[PDB]
RNA sequence: UUUGGCAUAGUUCC
DNA sequence: AACAGAAACAACGGGCGGAACTATGCCGGAC
DNA sequence: GTCCGCCCGTTGTTTCTGTT
């Protein structure tokens, strides 16, 4: 995301790009939300 | 591997999609006793929780 | 029915009775026991058309320390009071130079009366009761122990030999059945007086908060 | 004289 | 007519025993 | 070395009357 927006983006990537970055940050505190993606990192296994 | 794999571990379905997979199936065979293997082989289950 | 109308009349009458001598008013032993005959024959024994009209049988009673310290039961002939009902009697308190005075309800109020009632809190003192809150006195139900009211003095004494802070007592909702019986504010502290099991007697404290 | 974890199944005792 | 206080119904979320002992499978895939 | 099964406390929504 640094990186985007030093070097310019197209209005839309900038905001998925903060939209991914506040699912990543809030699976990291909680990882039950209802209705999420339920992040997994492999074989399946949701995380901690 | 599909077919080694349920039933090795007993989750019956794929290696992706263990979570709702039924667990429970394909046990390991019971050798203490003769009546323990045969008991082992002759045996129901009910899925309720 | 007349007979169950004059019935439920004479009952919350006498509820009312019971309610101002606890509360220290004076009122005189014929007042409190009068038969359903007698009530019949003093204020009609017909109500539907007849002398009793939920009106004339207003209360005004002085309390045994203070003749000048005075309460109104009112009673409302409208089963929803209004606004203006409301002001009609603070007007009336205001020219009888009336602090306190009751208000006893067919069915109910409505939120704005009840809002239009506690603005004036300092300036005027009503509480509302229902019709059906007072065709038994609650107070003589055994599952409620003696409550008696607690002067400053008795709370200070109380406090200083305890050496309790008043946040450290048990309380009771100014809301409560009891506490509304009483016409008790946040701050005052009643006395609980109950038989024991294993003592004989146990004398607990409730704050009103 | 050095230290794996996740899941599932079965069993013992109230 | 506009505003406001109180209430009926609907949707959402957290909660659900205590210990202990064995065993077995698995911890990413293509190029 | 790179890419991919039941209970019941909150809060909302909607509705229904009262005041001026």
């Amino acid at each position: 995301l640094r990186r985007n927006e030093q070097n310019g983006a197209a209005a839309h990537v900038i905001a998925e790009d903060v939209k991914l970055l506040q699912f990543h940050v809030a699976t990291m505190v909680d990882n039950e939300l209802p209705g999420l993606p339920r992040a997994m990192q492999k074989s399946g296994r949701p995380l901690k | 591997d599909g077919l080694k794999y349920s039933l090795a571990t007993g989750n019956w379905g794929d290696q992706k999609k263990a979570h709702q997979a039924r667990a429970g199936v394909s046990q390991v065979l019971n050798r203490l006793t003769f009546a323990s293997t045969l008991s082992h082989l002759r045996r129901l289950n009910s899925p309720i929780g | 029915d007349d007979e169950e109308e004059t019935y439920r009349l004479w009952k919350i009458r006498k509820t009312i009775m019971q309610l101002c001598h606890d509360r220290g008013y004076l009122v005189t032993q014929d007042g409190l026991d009068q038969t359903l005959e007698e009530f019949k024959a003093q204020f009609g024994g017909k109500p539907s058309e007849g002398r009793p009209r939920r009106t004339d049988l207003t209360v005004l009673v002085a309390h045994n320390d203070d003749p000048t310290d005075q309460m109104f039961v009112f009673f409302p002939e409208e089963p929803k009071v209004g606004i203006k009902t409301i002001k009609v009697y603070c007007q009336r308190m205001q020219e009888e130079n009336i602090t306190r005075a009751l208000i006893v309800v067919q069915q109910g109020m409505t939120p704005s009366a009840k809002q239009s009632l506690v603005d004036m809190a300092p300036k005027y003192i009503l509480e509302q009761f229902l019709q059906q809150e007072l065709l038994i006195n609650i107070t003589e139900h055994e599952l409620v122990p003696e409550h008696v009211v607690m002067t400053k003095e008795e709370v200070t004494e109380l406090l200083a030999r305890y050496k309790l802070r008043e946040n450290q007592l048990p309380r009771i909702q100014a809301g409560d059945p009891v506490a509304r019986y009483f016409g008790i504010k946040r701050g005052q502290v009643v006395k609980i007086i109950r038989p024991s099991e294993t003592a004989g007697r146990y004398i607990t404290y409730r704050l009103v908060q």
